[PDB]
Order: C-alpha cells, then structure tokens, then sequence
C-alpha cells in the first residue's frame, strides 16, 4: 500500500532528455558520435512508457541550468515521477554543457523536497551517460541511474549508441510492463558487464569492461505502470 | 568505441 | 533461475564480518560510540537468522581491519553463497575510522574485487557502512548498503543503537523471506527516512533527518532463502 | 543522539 509510489496520476511525468553531442572546440571536448542514437532510443523507450519527452540538443551550461529551473517550477502536481536524462561527457559530479563543466548537485539541487513541492514524496530519476574519473531528507525519493562505477570511464559506440543507454532502452522495453525499476536497472547491470567489451587503438582505453552503478534514495517500489 |  | 538471480543455495550462506569500532584512541580525539554494542548484536543475532557465519570483531585499529580483510579475502569462500561485511564506526566520505585512524574503504574493498578474490568471483558482496559520510568489470557483483547520503550525517541513538541499522535488522527479520534485497534495503529507506528524527543539545546536531543510500552494482536479483 |  504504502509500499509503491502512487504512478496513478493523470500523467507520468516529464522525460527531459539533454542530448549533447558537439562541443566547443576551447573545452577540449570531441564529439559524441553515437549520441543521437541513444536520444532517439530513450524518446521512443520513455514515449511508450506515457512520460512526455522532451529533446534538448547541444545546451550550453547556462542553458542547461537554466532548463532545469525552469522545469523545476512547472506545477507537476498532476504528474506521478519526474525523468532527467543526461548524455554527455563528464567527471565524477560533473557534466559537460557543450562550453564547460556544470556541478550535477547544481542541477539535482532544484529537485529537492523542500524547493519543487509538486514532487515532494515522487520518484525522481536522473540517468546519467557520463564517464566519472576523479519534514522529509532533502535527498530522499531520487535514483541516479550512473552508466559506470565512481572513478571509471563510460562507453559509447559510434554505431550502436552507449553500452547502458541501449541495455537500458532494451530492458525497458522488455520488463517495464513486468518488473519494478530496481530489477530493471540490476539487469541492465548484467548485461552491460557481460555483453560489452571496448575496442581502441589506445591501449589506455581498448579492452576493457564497464559496470553500472544504482544510487537509490528512493523510499517506495516504482512500477512504470499502475 | 569513444570514451565519456 | 540463476540467470536472474544470484545461486543462493551453496552449501554455505556465506560469512558475514561485523567491525564494530566503540572505543577510539585519544589522538583521533573521536568519541566513544554509545548505542554500537547493540547495532552488533541486533546484526549478530539477525545474520544468524539468515543461516550466514557471523565473527564479531570488536575494536579494530586500522591495520587491524586491513589484514582482517586480507585474510579473509584470502579463505576458500567456493562453498559459501555470499559475502557480508558490516562496518561500524566514525567515518567521513570513502573513509571508515579504526581504533587509532581513518583507513580508505576503497582499501578493504579491493580484496574483494572479482580477480582478487576467485572464489567469491560473481557472487554477491555487500558492504553495510554505518559512519558519517562528511567531505568481469572490477567493481561488479559489490553492493554498498550506506547509512546516509554522500556528504551527510548518519545518527546513533546511545539506548537503541543507530537509525539505519536498527531499521536494516527489523526489515531483514520481517521481510528476508520474501522480498528481493533491494525492495527490503527501499523499506529501509523509508522507515529512517520516516521515523526518526534528532535529538541533541549541539543544535548542528539537533532535529535532523537521515536517508540511506543503496549503491548496487549487483547483476542479479538477490534473495536470502531459496 | 549522536554522530557517527
Ligand atoms: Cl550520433
Ligand atoms: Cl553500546
């Protein structure tokens, strides 16, 4: 009873989707081929799920701090969760904004329970492709869903997409329907840590493997159904 | 493969 | 089912090592832990329960810990299900206090990486951290059940022992037969993040609330009975 | 209460 969010509202929820693919030349940054491969799967993946998507490209980190706080004051009392997904490089707390670094705390921060009272006591996910080199808790009711380890690298296929946005589009859409959001993302653990292996002329970055990382906050069972 |  | 999750049914559970630092060396200048003796034995007996080879270690200094895990690492675990090991002590971020000084967790973890330790290798290891957190892929198959939330505070009540492992013992005693782990360690969250709430005469200290913190980088379901 |  008490035991799984409420997923029953009127709407899902927003699924924003910051999609940067193309930096500017002074961060040192490439880009991101195989980016635009992970957004459309995510649009599609999440639009099944009945969240409403929206596709932000190549945001500068003015305006992805800015997107954040305007979403954060949208009235979401009509919406049961609340999706953020991240695709882009980064460090250990950081993602990229296509002209420099912005603080992940500085994006969650407007989330909090106690500054966005729409989503008080509602699922909050950030999902995160980045590399990480190095009355109520603030922090309670969100889940990062980090594509790789503290301290690790992260992966992308120019082809194919990145190894844990595929694996999690893919195990959406097999058990969204079935399972709840914690033994999703455990498979999706799995078959990233089994199914991929890296190739690279750099020695620094060529056959290695990556494992993703749940951070859970959360205080209920989410079913992306009711 | 390209690192992030 | 062992595609989806962990072979729980090994001759052995698995041993469970509980570290339980109360008394500090005056050069740390580190408070004696009121209420840690009976977070150990709520954590001996509930273990116990749970069929795992509890060894209570009682005021370790940080070498101590070290070789303890060295050593343990170093066992035949190959008729053993699992690996627990819960630690209780003053702790800052990525640091856990012995008796005479902080040690890196990173340090006591490592031994239990999946080419370090080959015969716990794709079996689960959960680490329990009770500390203040103040500032095959390597990591795979380690989950970290942590008090408090990067950054924060994690209480100790003298009489009751601390908020998150009084509420881990009762969840595992009500819940271990049935619900998957995670589910049970999300109850947990909930239950600190819901029923409790400071009391101290420092008012830094004083009408605070706490959530834990699960980092899962699990690739399969886990359950404590089969 | 107090800290860890
Ligand atoms: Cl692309
Ligand atoms: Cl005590």
């Amino acid at each position: 009873a008490d035991n799984s969010y409420k997923m029953d509202y009127p709407e899902m929820g927003l699924c924003i989707i910051i999609n940067n693919k193309n930096f500017h030349k002074s961060t040192g940054m490439t880009s991101r081929s195989g980016t635009d491969v992970d957004a459309a799967n995510l649009r599609e993946t999440f639009r099944n799920l009945k969240y409403e998507v929206r596709n932000k490209n190549d945001l500068t980190r003015e305006e992805i701090v800015e997107l954040m706080r305007d979403v954060s004051k949208e009235d979401h009392s009509k919406r049961s969760s609340f999706v953020c997904v991240l695709l882009s490089h980064g460090e250990e707390g950081i993602i990229f904004g296509t002209n420099g670094p912005v603080d992940l705390k500085k994006i969650t921060n407007f989330f909090r329970g106690d500054r966005c009272r729409s989503l008080t006591g509602k699922p909050k996910l950030f999902i995160i492709q980045a590399c990480r080199g190095t009355k109520i808790p603030v922090e309670a009711d969100f889940l990062y869903a980090y594509s790789t380890a503290p301290g690790y690298y992260s992966w992308r296929n120019s082809k194919d997409g990145s190894w844990f946005i595929q694996s999690l589009c893919a195990m959406l859409k097999q058990y969204a329907d079935k399972l709840e959001f914690m033994h999703i993302l455990t498979r999706v653990n799995r078959k990233v840590a089994t199914e991929f292996e890296s190739f690279s002329f750099d020695a620094t970055f060529h056959a290695k493997k990556q494992i993703p990382c749940i951070v859970s906050m959360l205080t209920k069972e989410l079913y992306f159904y009711h | 493969d390209e690192v992030d």
